[PDB]
């Protein structure tokens, strides 16, 4: 057993020489995550908001969740969110907004 | 410039090639005129090479108008619909039957900048990189600093 | 014979239609137009000789990138890909890192293995040995 | 902070830039190739 | 390999986050492989226009 | 790069020079009569 | 033996194994991926193929455009020879530098035989009067790649 | 329809109302196709068919046509018919977890072996693209799969 | 040297190009040796004759082949 490259990484790589010299062969199986580098799916289902009183009420008490702030607080928010600058979250002008082509092309 | 002009990827009308081969030149209008001295290789070119040309491509619809008219031209109609007028306007035989024959091979789309030289669907033949693909998984999945 | 320009309206348009993108007067007035259109085209010119060298840049940093993933460096694996008389341009091989990871690597191991023979050789310093991946095969 | 007098490289005082080892390398094959070439104009 | 359209974009294009130990280490030594995996020139699939870029943090 | 070691083995410095990958026609017809020569 | 930080060179000794077993281990690789080709148990294939002065990587109804005009008509078929590389999900074959046309067999056909848009070519000089502007049209081709086609023809 | 129009039979439909609805357009190409077969044989109707219908799966997936609903709830039943027991939803790898943008990997194991993995945003994504990637490996519909064969027989 | 290089049929760079071994162009070959390289025409398999002429190469070395990729 021999092999350049550890086979640990999503392949194993067996390289080949023809008898003749003119070709270079490589057989590369792939390789699976075995059973015992995983760890089980975590499941996280708690609802607080349900009263034992009003049913109807405690479905509300978990949609009616509603927040509001400025442009500033929002856009740092959403840079510490984003691991971004604030910058890129400030609008852009009508010159800039009226050439943005409107079909794009798409490939594949 | 590619930043004036529009641009698109390398495509082909339905699949053209893939299964059978079909000539996208649809149909192929002269207009010309019979005693204009500007219409005189359109004339000699609907006397000598239309019948052979013709009879090359039997899946395109060649019309004929001679009218009083000051400049010839000539429209290609294709399959996807394009329409491309050009203009036979003082040119030799030669140079009639090299410009039908571009019109004939070429496929009707755009002429624009294309972005890309090739087309591949799904070009990921055994895998696609992600930044999970050369890495070892560690026992139990544990994390760097993660005591279990 | 008084001999005036009738055909100045197209002359113009055909300067203007290639700065209707540009910003300020210069996609209006005709004396600013005819100056930030020659340059465009200039810079055309310098950036279609310029691309090539920009993607032959981004090909090689994409090597670079997947041959360190494997614990090896670019000009090991090039010329070590080469001495297999491997010709396959950096586009290929970009076209292989990233669409072709078990192909890449079996590359970069072919690579290794010859450069691993390549050091014994100069190691051993003897004619009698040779390695399996280091024969030249002649043109046949 | 330190300026150059004058131009980079003209003046009286210009400009000290160094030699470097690829430069060297590549004079001494120059050379080399040089040598090479009057030895076959030799005979 | 035979995935969706939009998982595939995502593994593809999704974010690391490493782990950089500093105890007795040159900064600069570190710093450049910081600046590497900040750039994101450890992918096959960088590009300058693309967001490619990738978590270090250094304790 | 590498034209130091196509020296030593003897190609050429370049792999456009007289190889195989430059000499040899790059296509042919699918029924196997040969293509026209190259300009090259 | 003294042991210092130079006295043993920094990099992990390489031992190669012995040519016999390696050569027994190679005509094994090829016998398997041999077998592997006779029962036709790859299911895409891709090929690097050299054609007009450059390399592309094409399957199976496949596109390119190549820059050149070719001595051919539409709609027919055209066998790629100067093929460099070819790859599967579980094997790979790389030529020396190129592999055996009976090993390998790249068709494509010919779909459209067409010109490129305008390249605006300027050349432009600083108060001396000096401008030039060239339009070129380079005329092109577009190839499907039909099929890539492989022979158990491998020793 | 984008093959009636590509194939111009759109312009040589006699039809009011131009536009030629779809609908209108497929009965026109059908009865082509029916004329072609009427004219010619069945082989060669099926050529046909196979050029200019087939020729429109390319590039295309099989879920994105299928558009299932439950694909865990598929592949237990195709896993059932083949006499497996049950896949088992493993996280293989992860990148992230507290932060916006998550990606996971899920794997689906049966008999503590792998079968197949999928990336998601989240973990249930994740999971499903798993099911899915399954069922396409149970079914052949795969990306590396061989592709259709065009052929003269 | 301009012109010593020009009457040497050396204008075009990293194109080889065959002169004898006499004094008169060794002369011309000294003067310019500092922008040249020089090596000798090397015949492992004789000239080429007249139905080898259209088969011959040169190779990097700096030896001349005659049959030059037959069949
Ligand atoms: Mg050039
Ligand atoms: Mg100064
Ligand atoms: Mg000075
Ligand atoms: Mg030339």
């Amino acid at each position: 057993t021999y092999s350049s490259l550890p086979d640990d990484y999503n392949c194993k790589v067996e390289l080949a020489l023809t008898s003749d010299g003119r070709t270079i062969v490589c057989y590369h199986p792939s390789v699976d995550i075995p059973y015992e580098h995983t760890k089980p799916i975590p499941r996280p289902d708690p609802v607080h908001n349900i009263e034992e009183t009003h049913d109807l009420v405690l479905k509300t008490r978990l949609e009616e969740k509603g927040e509001h702030l400025e442009q500033g607080p929002m856009i740092e928010q959403l840079s510490k969110m984003f691991f971004t600058t604030k910058h890129r979250w400030y609008p852009r002008g009508q010159y800039h907004r009226r050439r943005r082509k409107p079909n794009p092309p798409k490939d594949r | 410039t590619a930043r004036g002009t529009a641009s698109r990827f390398l495509t082909s009308v339905l699949h053209n090639g893939l299964g059978r081969y079909v000539q996208q030149l649809q149909r192929l209008s002269f207009s010309l005129s019979r005693d204009a001295p500007s219409s005189r290789g359109a004339r000699e070119f609907v006397e000598r090479e239309v019948t052979d040309f013709a009879r090359r491509n039997p899946g395109v619809v060649i019309y004929v108008n001679p009218r009083p008219c000051c400049v010839p031209r000539v429209v290609a109609e294709y399959l996807n619909g394009a329409v491309r007028e050009e203009s036979i306007h003082c040119k030799s035989v030669e140079e009639i039957a090299a410009l039908v024959q571009k019109l004939a091979d070429q496929s009707g789309l755009d002429v624009i900048r294309i972005r890309k030289p090739f087309h591949t669907d799904s070009p990921s033949i055994q895998g696609q990189w992600h930044p999970f693909t050369n890495k070892p998984t560690t026992l139990g999945g544990l994390r760097p600093r993660e005591v279990q | 014979l008084r001999s005036r320009v009738t055909d100045r309206y197209w002359r113009v348009q055909e300067v203007l239609k290639h700065a209707r993108h540009f910003r300020g007067r210069k996609n209006r007035c005709y004396r600013l137009a005819v100056r930030a259109v020659t340059r465009a085209f200039v810079k055309c010119t310098r950036a279609r000789r310029l691309k090539k060298r920009s993607l032959r840049t981004l090909w090689i940093n994409r090597i670079t990138a997947a041959s360190q993933e494997h614990g090896l460096k670019y000009p090991a694996f090039i010329i070590n890909l080469i001495k297999c008389q491997v010709e396959l341009n950096r586009k290929v091989l970009a076209d292989l890192a990233i669409y072709e990871p078990k192909t890449f690597k079996s590359l970069a191991a072919l690579a290794k293995r010859r450069r691993e023979e390549g050091f014994a050789a100069a190691l051993g310093d003897g004619k009698e040995p040779d390695g399996i991946f280091s024969r030249v095969v002649q043109h046949r | 902070r330190n300026r150059i007098p004058g131009r980079q490289w003209i003046g009286k005082h210009r400009r000290p830039r160094p030699v470097s080892a690829q430069a060297k390398q590549n004079m001494i094959r120059r050379l080399e190739t040089e040598a090479e070439n009057q030895y076959w104009l030799s005979r | 390999s035979s995935f969706s359209k939009a998982p595939q974009q995502w593994a593809t294009f999704a974010r690391v986050w490493y782990l950089l130990d500093g105890k007795m280490q040159p900064p600069g030594k570190l710093a450049a492989m910081a600046s590497v995996k900040l750039q994101g020139l450890h992918k096959p699939v960088y590009h300058q226009l693309s967001d490619c870029g990738d978590h270090v943090v250094i304790m | 790069a590498g034209s130091q070691w196509r020296l030593q083995q003897g190609f050429a410095a370049n792999p456009s020079g007289y190889g195989p990958l430059t000499e040899l026609p790059d296509w042919s017809y699918a029924d196997g009569r040969p293509a026209p020569p190259m300009k090259g | 033996v003294p042991k210092t930080s130079l006295g043993s060179p920094p990099w992990p000794d390489i031992v190669l194994p012995d040519p016999v077993e390696e050569t027994r281990h190679h005509a094994e690789v090829v016998g398997q991926v041999n077998e592997l080709i006779a029962a036709g148990r790859y299911g895409r294939l891709f090929a690097v193929v050299h054609f007009a002065g450059h390399q592309w990587k094409v399957t199976a109804e496949d596109l390119i455009l190549i820059e050149n005009e070719l001595d051919v008509a539409c709609g027919e078929r055209i066998r790629l020879e100067k093929v460099l590389l070819v790859g599967a999900d579980n094997f790979t074959l790389l030529g020396k530098p190129l592999l055996g046309k009976e090993l390998v067999r790249v068709e494509a056909t010919v779909i459209e035989k067409t010109e490129s848009w305008p390249k605006i070519n300027m050349k432009f000089q600083k108060r001396k009067n000096y401008q030039r502007k060239r339009i070129t049209v380079n005329p092109q081709t577009v190839l499907r790649i039909n099929s890539i086609e492989i022979a158990p023809c491998l020793c | 329809c984008h093959v009636a129009r590509n194939l111009a039979v759109e312009q040589l439909a006699l039809s009011a109302e131009f536009p030629v609805p779809p609908p209108v357009l497929r009965q026109t190409f059908f009865a082509v196709i029916g004329a072609l077969l009427q004219s010619s044989g069945p082989e060669r109707t099926a050529l046909f068919i196979r050029d200019f219908l087939i020729t429109q799966m390319t590039g295309k997936e099989l879920f994105e046509m299928w558009t299932i609903t439950n694909p865990m709830g598929l592949l237990v039943e195709e896993l059932k018919k083949r006499k497996i027991s049950a896949p088992e939803s493993r996280l293989t790898r992860q990148s992230g977890s507290t932060t916006a943008l998550p990606v996971y990997f899920v794997g689906l194991y049966c008999d503590r072996k792998l079968i197949a993995e999928g990336p998601g945003e989240t973990v249930l994504v994740a999971e499903e693209e798993a099911a899915r990637v399954a069922l396409r490996k149970l079914f052949g519909f795969t990306e590396n799969r061989r592709p259709w064969d065009y052929s003269k027989p | 040297e301009k012109d010593i290089i020009k009457m040497l049929g050396l204008e075009k760079a990293h194109t080889p190009q065959v002169h004898k071994n006499i004094p008169s162009v060794n002369a011309k070959l000294k003067v310019v040796k500092h922008l040249i390289r020089i090596k000798p025409l090397k015949l492992p398999q004789g000239l080429p004759t007249e139905e080898d002429m259209a088969n011959t190469c040169l190779k990097s070395n700096g030896e001349l082949v005659v049959r030059w990729l037959l069949n």
